[PDB]
C-alpha cells in the first residue's frame, strides 16, 4: 500500500510504501516479519553502493518515538527484575504482558529513509 | 564411513567461517558384531560401566519433556515414582539420570528429572518407542496428586524463554533509544542586543537530523527485531 | 489400621498408637518407642490388586500420618523449648505430602524456631516464602513482629502489625482423609495462633503507646472501640478477651494516649460517658479527667 | 555432496531430539553441462509444526583414498535460508498435538498485524 | 555468611585469588547462593555494591586514575550478570544507599551512562528524600569547586553535569519534587552568594559560575524540547524575584545609583542576558507585570534586571513605557 507520511520528513516523505501482514496466529506474524525485515536489510546494504542519501528527518517525531520506547523499556526492565527475584512468578501473564510489549513495536517496526 | 564434523557461526552474517574436521573413520562388519563388542543387547547389559552405552541410548531414543506442576500441593512423589514404582538405578558419573529396571515394557526406559520450586518441575524421557512414552505418563499421572498440570515442551520450558524473550526487548528497546540519542548528539552538532542575537543564533534550534545516522541505527535494530522474531514465536506457540 | 491411628492421632492416644504399630511391624521393632520410625517402618502390603473400589488406599493414609505427626511433634517441640528437635520433624512435614497451607504453617514454624535459636537472617527467609506461597499470610506477619521486637526495630515492628491488620480483613473439602483434618485448632502460645482484629488491633496500640507514638496510638485505640462500640450492624467483632484486659482499662489507656495526644476534651468525654456507663478506675477516672 | 538442514538455532534450555539432520550423496561422472537433483523433506513429520528459517547448506567433499592427522577437504557451495514467503501457498488464486490431547484427555480474539515502511 | 556458614567480598565467592573469569566467578555465586537459601540476583548486586565502597574508599568527587579501571571491569561484569538475569537492580540501589558515603557522584554516573541503573532509578529508591537532597547539594557543589583543577578534568565534569541537568529539568517539568527542590536549592544557595555578601572570586563564585555556565542552554537547549525548559527558565526567574524580599523599603531610590549596571555583578548580567537569550521579549514583558502585579519583590534584582533588559532587548523602551503607563 502507498503512503504518504508528511511528520517523518520536514519538506516531503517520500510517497512511502508499506508492507502489511494480517493473520490470526501471532506465530506467523513473527516469521512472516523475519521474512520481509531480512530482505530490506539486504536491500540497504545493497543500496548503500548507490547512496540514495536519504533525506533528513525532524526532531519532534523523534522525541515523540523515544519516550513511547523509554516506558516500556523501564517496564520491561522492572519485570525482568521480579523474575531474578521470584516476586510474581515466571509462568505465565508475564508471556502475555511481554507478547503485548511486542505487538505494540511490531506494526510500525522500521520505517526505511 | 568418514565421519565429518561441520562448524557455521551464526553470529558473523558474513558466512566467514564454516571449519569443518574429520575424526575419524568408522568400520564395521558382520564379524565385528557377531562377536558383540559393539552391540546394545538388552538384559544382560544392564550394568552400564562404559558410559558410551549410555550416550547410544540417549542418542537413538525418543526423546520427550515433560513440565510438571502441582498448585495445591507439594511434589516429592517424583523420586519415589522413580526408585520404588519404577525401580530405577541411578548413573554414578551422572546422577541426573535414571535407568529402568522394571522387567517388563519400561526396562530400558531413561528418565531424568530437574526439580525447580518444589511445586514445578520438569520430567524427560527417553524410551525406544511413543507407546512406552505413553504408558510411562500412564503410570505417572494415575500416581500423581489431582490437580497435576502436565505439558509438553516443544521448544524448551517458559521459565526459559521467558528470559529469553525479555532479554531480546531489553535489548531492542536500548538500540531504539540509541537511536534517539546518537541523534541529539547530531541535532547538537546595542552590544547588548549584539550578544542576545548572536547568542540566538546559537541557539538557533536544530529541526533535522542526519539521514545515513538514522539508517546506521535502523540496521542495528533490524538485527534485533530478527532475535525478538525468533525468541516471540518460540514463546507464542506455548 | 490408617484408620484407627488417625482417630488416635487426632485424639492423643499416641502410647496406644505406637503399641499398635510395634505389634503391627516385627517387635524386633519393641525399643524403638519413637512413632515416626514405627510409621515409617510401616508397609502396606500390596498394589491393591483387582479388588473392591474404595475412597482411599493405605499408602494414601500413610503420606496423610506421617505428614500430620510430623508437623505435631515439631509444633511441641517448639512450645515446649527444644527448637533444635524441631526442625527435623518440622523439615519431615514438607518432605511428603504437603497441601501448601501445611507448607506456609510449616515456614511459620521453621522461622519460629531460628528465631528462637537466634538467626533473624535465616528466619526471615522462611516467613517471607510463607508470604509467597500462601494466601493466609497473617502468622507470617505475626512472627515477624516478634522477631523485630526482639531485635529492637520497633517502626518496623509496628508497620508488620499494621499489615496483618489489614490481612484479617481478606477471606474446598475432599470425600477424603486429608490432612487438615489431622492437625489440632491452635493453642495460644504457638507461633500458628493469630487473634481476632480486635485483639490485634489493641495490641498494635499498646506496643504503639509504649514506644511513645500517642497520636497514631490514639487514632488506633478509637478505631478499636468503635468497633465494640458502634457495631450493631454486621458481623459482631469478638471480644479482646477475658484473658486480656477488661473494657474500663481499655477507656484508661485510650484517654491516657489522647491526653498524651492533646485531645483533652474528647478525653473528658470518654471519661463522662464510661462514668455514665457505670473502684480504682473511677479514681483514676478523675485523676486523667484532672490533667485533662 | 554433503546436504544439511538445520532447523531452528539458538541453544535452548533443553537441547532438541533433531538439532540437524544431514544427507551424503556421491557424485558419479558428472561432467560439464550436467545436473543432478536431490529432493529432501523440511515438512513437519512430527506434531504438525515446522519452525523457521531453516537453512540449507551444500558442501563437496573430496577424498585422497578413494582413487586407490585425517586426511580430505570440503569446499563451500551454497546456503539457502528457507522462510515463510517461499513457503506460503496461495490456494483460490490457483493438527492439534496428540501428546497434548493425550493428557488433555488423561487428566480432564483479533487479528495479529505487523507492518513496515519503505522509501519509494 | 556467619550464621548458615561457620566463623562478603569477590575473595570469598572465588575463593582466594583462584582466577578471575566472569563465567566462574557467576558459577560461584550460584553456589554460594545454593548453600546460603538467598536468591542469586541479591547476593551478586550486594557483592557489587561492597565492592563499590572498597574501591572507592581505597586513595573531593571524582577519581582518575586506576579506580576507573577496577570500576570500569567490575561494570563489563556487571552488565554480564544482568544479561544472564543475576542482578536484582532495585536490590543493587537500596545496598548502595546503605553505602551512601563510600559512594562518589562520578561512579554514580558511570552506573548511569553504562546501563547499570539511572539516576532517576537511584534517587526514586532511597526511604528520606532529604537525605538524598542534601547528599546532591554537597557533591554538585564540590563538584563546580572542581572541573577548574584542569580542562581534561573539567571535560568529565560537565559532561557528568550536564548529564544530570538534562535529567532533572527533563522530569521535573514534563519523585519530581526531589528535582524541583534541588535546582531551588541552586538558586537560593547562588542568590545568597551574590546578593548578600562578598566572594573575592576565590571560593562559590567559581560555584555559581559554573551553574550558570551549565544553566546557559547550548548544552542542554540541543537535546531537551524548549516546551518544558521555557517553563523551567520561566519559574527561575520568578524564584530569583521572590526569594528573601528585604530592602522593601519604599525609599530604595538612592540605592539606584549602587545598582547601577556596571556595579551589579556581571554573574547576574549573564544569568539575565541567558534567560532572555532562551525567552522572548513581549512575553517577558506581559509576565513581568502580571508577576509584579500579583506578589512581592526583591527590589535590587528587578531593577538591576530591568537596568539590563531595556539595553538587551530590541527597542522595548515604548512596551516598557506601555505597562508603566497602564500601572
Amino acid at each position: 500500500r502507498e503512503v504518504a507520511m508528511t511528520d517523518l520528513c520536514p519538506a516531503g516523505p517520500i510517497q512511502a510504501v508499506e508492507i502489511q501482514v494480517e493473520s490470526s496466529s501471532l506465530a506467523d506474524i513473527c516469521r512472516a516479519h523475519h521474512a520481509v525485515v531480512g530482505r530490506m536489510q539486504t536491500m540497504v546494504t545493497e543500496q548503500a553502493t548507490q547512496g540514495s542519501s536519504a533525506p533528513d528527518l525532524r526532531v519532534q517525531y523523534l522525541r515523540q518515538i523515544h519516550a513511547n520506547h523509554e516506558t516500556l523499556l523501564r517496564e520491561v526492565q522492572t519485570l525482568r527484575d521480579r523474575l531474578c527475584t521470584e516476586d510474581e512468578a515466571s509462568s505465565c501473564a508475564t508471556a502475555q504482558r511481554l507478547l503485548q510489549v511486542y505487538r505494540q513495536l511490531r506494526h510500525p517496526s522500521l520505517i526505511l529513509l | 564411513c568418514t565421519v565429518l564434523l561441520q562448524i557455521m557461526e551464526r553470529e558473523s552474517g558474513n558466512c566467514p567461517k564454516d571449519r569443518y574436521v574429520v575424526c575419524g573413520r568408522v568400520f564395521l562388519s558382520l564379524e565385528d558384531l557377531s562377536t558383540g563388542k559393539y552391540l546394545l543387547t538388552f538384559p544382560k547389559k544392564k550394568p552400564i560401566e562404559h558410559m558410551e552405552d549410555l550416550f547410544a541410548l540417549l542418542a537413538a531414543f525418543h526423546k520427550s519433556c515433560f513440565q510438571i506442576t502441582s498448585p495445591g500441593y507439594a511434589l516429592n512423589s517424583m523420586k519415589v515414582w522413580l526408585l520404588e514404582h519404577m525401580k530405577c538405578e541411578i548413573i554414578k558419573e551422572f546422577p541426573e539420570v535414571y535407568f529402568c529396571e522394571r522387567p517388563g515394557s519400561f526396562y530400558g526406559t531413561l528418565f531424568t528429572w530437574k526439580q525447580r520450586t518444589p511445586f514445578e518441575g520438569i520430567l524427560i524421557i527417553y524410551s525406544r518407542n511413543q507407546t512406552v512414552m505413553f504408558q510411562c505418563l500412564h503410570n505417572l499421572i494415575r500416581i500423581l496428586p489431582i490437580n497435576c498440570f502436565l505439558k509438553n515442551l516443544k521448544s524448551g520450558s517458559e521459565n526459559f524463554l521467558i528470559d529469553n524473550m525479555a532479554f531480546t526487548l531489553e535489548k531492542e528497546l536500548v538500540t531504539l533509544s540509541s537511536l534517539s540519542s546518537a541523534i541529539a548528539k547530531h541535532e547538537s552538532n546595542p552590544y547588548r542586543k549584539e550578544l542576545q542575537r548572536e547568542k540566538k543564533k546559537m541557539l538557533q534550534t536544530n529541526l533535522k537530523v542526519s539521514g545515513a545516522l538514522y539508517r546506521e541505527i535502523t540496521l542495528k535494530v533490524a538485527e534485533v527485531q530478527l532475535k525478538s522474531d525468533f525468541a516471540a514465536q518460540k514463546l507464542s506457540n506455548l | 489400621v490408617g484408620l484407627q491411628a488417625a482417630l488416635w492421632l487426632s485424639a492423643d492416644r499416641l502410647g496406644d498408637l505406637a503399641l499398635l504399630l510395634e505389634t503391627l511391624n516385627g517387635s524386633q521393632s519393641g525399643a524403638s518407642k519413637d512413632l515416626l520410625l514405627l510409621l515409617k517402618t510401616w508397609s502396606p502390603p500390596a498394589e491393591e490388586l483387582d479388588a473392591p473400589l474404595t475412597l482411599q488406599d493405605a499408602q494414601g493414609l500413610k503420606d496423610v500420618l506421617l505428614t500430620a505427626f510430623a508437623y505435631r511433634q515439631g509444633l511441641q517441640e517448639l512450645i515446649t523449648g527444644n527448637p533444635d528437635k524441631a526442625l527435623s520433624s518440622l523439615h519431615e512435614a514438607a518432605s511428603g505430602l504437603c497441601p501448601r497451607p501445611v507448607l506456609v504453617q510449616v515456614y511459620t514454624a521453621l522461622g519460629s524456631c531460628h528465631r528462637k535459636m537466634g538467626n533473624p537472617q535465616r528466619a526471615l527467609l522462611y516467613l517471607v516464602a510463607a508470604l509467597k506461597e500462601g494466601s493466609a499470610w497473617g502468622p507470617p506477619l505475626l512472627e515477624a513482629s516478634r522477631l523485630y521486637q526482639q531485635l529492637g526495630d520497633t517502626t518496623a515492628e509496628l508497620e508488620s502489625l499494621e499489615l496483618l491488620v489489614e490481612a484479617l480483613n481478606v477471606p474446598a473439602p475432599q470425600f477424603l482423609i486429608e490432612v487438615e483434618l489431622l492437625l489440632p485448632p491452635p493453642d495460644l502460645a504457638s507461633p500458628l495462633h493469630c487473634g481476632t482484629q480486635s485483639q490485634t488491633k489493641h495490641i498494635l496500640a499498646s506496643r504503639c503507646l509504649q514506644t511513645g507514638r500517642a497520636g497514631d496510638a490514639a487514632e488506633h485505640y478509637l478505631d478499636l472501640l468503635a468497633l465494640l462500640l458502634d457495631s450493631s450492624e454486621p458481623r459482631f467483632s469478638p471480644p479482646p478477651s477475658p484473658p486480656g484486659p477488661c473494657m474500663p482499662e481499655v477507656f484508661l489507656e485510650a484517654a491516657v494516649a489522647l491526653i498524651q495526644a492533646g485531645r483533652a476534651q474528647d478525653a473528658l468525654t470518654l471519661c463522662e460517658e464510661l462514668l455514665s456507663r457505670t473502684p480504682l478506675w473511677v479514681s483514676a477516672t478523675h485523676l486523667l479527667q484532672g490533667q485533662a | 555432496l554433503c546436504i544439511q538442514v538445520l532447523t531452528s538455532s539458538c541453544a535452548l534450555d533443553l537441547d532438541s531430539a533433531c538439532s540437524a539432520i544431514t544427507y551424503t550423496i556421491p557424485v558419479d561422472q558428472l561432467g560439464p553441462g550436467a545436473r543432478r537433483e536431490v529432493t529432501l523433506p523440511l515438512g513437519p513429520g512430527e506434531n504438525g509444526g515446522l519452525d523457521l528459517p531453516v537453512t540449507v547448506s551444500c558442501t563437496l567433499f573430496y577424498s585422497l583414498r578413494e582413487v586407490v592427522e585425517q586426511e580430505g577437504v570440503c569446499l563451500p557451495l551454497s546456503r539457502h535460508t528457507v522462510d515463510m514467503l517461499q513457503c506460503l501457498r496461495f490456494p483460490g488464486l490457483a493438527t492439534r498435538d496428540p501428546v497434548a490431547t493425550f493428557l488433555e484427555t488423561c487428566r480432564e480474539l483479533p487479528p495479529s498485524v505487523a507492518s513496515i515502511k519503505v522509501s519509494a | 555468611l556467619l550464621e548458615v556458614e561457620g566463623p562478603v567480598i569477590d575473595c570469598d565467592s572465588s575463593e582466594a585469588y583462584a582466577n578471575h573469569s566472569s563465567s566462574f566467578i557467576g558459577s560461584a555465586l550460584q553456589d554460594q547462593a545454593s548453600r546460603l537459601g538467598v536468591p542469586v540476583g541479591i547476593l551478586s548486586a550486594g557483592m557489587v555494591a561492597s565492592s563499590v565502597g572498597q574501591i572507592c574508599t581505597a586513595p573531593p568527587v571524582l577519581l582518575t586514575v586506576e579506580q576507573r579501571k577496577k570500576l570500569s571491569s567490575l561494570l563489563e561484569f556487571a552488565q554480564y550478570l544482568l544479561a544472564h538475569s543475576m542482578f536484582s537492580r532495585l536490590s543493587f540501589c537500596q545496598e548502595l544507599w546503605k553505602i551512601q558515603s563510600s559512594l562518589l557522584l562520578e561512579a554514580v554516573w558511570h552506573l548511569h551512562v553504562q546501563g547499570i541503573v539511572s539516576l532517576q532509578e537511584l534517587l526514586e529508591s532511597h526511604p528520606d528524600m532529604h537525605a538524598v537532597g542534601s547528599w546532591l547539594f554537597r557533591n554538585l557543589c564540590c563538584l563546580c569547586e572542581q572541573m577548574e583543577a584542569s580542562c581534561q578534568h573539567a571535560d568529565v565534569a560537565r559532561a557528568m553535569l550536564s548529564d544530570f541537568v538534562q535529567m532533572f529539568v527533563l522530569r521535573g517539568f514534563q519523585m519530581p519534587q526531589v528535582t524541583v527542590d534541588v535546582l531551588q536549592r541552586m538558586l537560593i544557595f547562588a542568590l545568597d552568594a551574590l546578593a548578600a555578601g562578598v566572594q573575592e572570586e576565590s571560593s562559590t563564585h567559581k560555584i555559581v559560575r559554573c551553574w550558570f555556565g551549565v544553566f546557559s542552554g547550548h548544552t542542554l537547549g540541543s537535546v531537551i524540547s524548549t516546551d518544558p525548559l521555557k517553563r523551567f527558565f520561566s519559574h527561575t526567574l520568578t524564584q530569583i524575584l521572590t526569594h528573601s524580599p528585604v530592602l522593601k523599603a519604599s525609599d530604595a531610590v538612592q540605592m539606584q545609583r549602587e545598582w547601577s549596571f556596571a556595579r551589579t555583578h556581571p554573574l547576574l548580567t549573564s544569568l539575565y542576558r541567558r534567560l532572555f537569550v532562551m525567552l522572548s521579549a513581549e512575553e517577558l514583558v506581559g509576565h513581568l507585570q502580571e508577576v509584579l502585579e500579583t506578589q512581592e519583590v526583591h527590589w535590587q534584582r528587578v531593577l538591576s534586571f530591568v537596568s539590563a533588559l531595556v539595553v538587551c532587548f530590541p527597542e522595548a523602551q515604548q512596551l516598557l513605557e506601555d505597562w508603566v503607563a497602564r500601572l
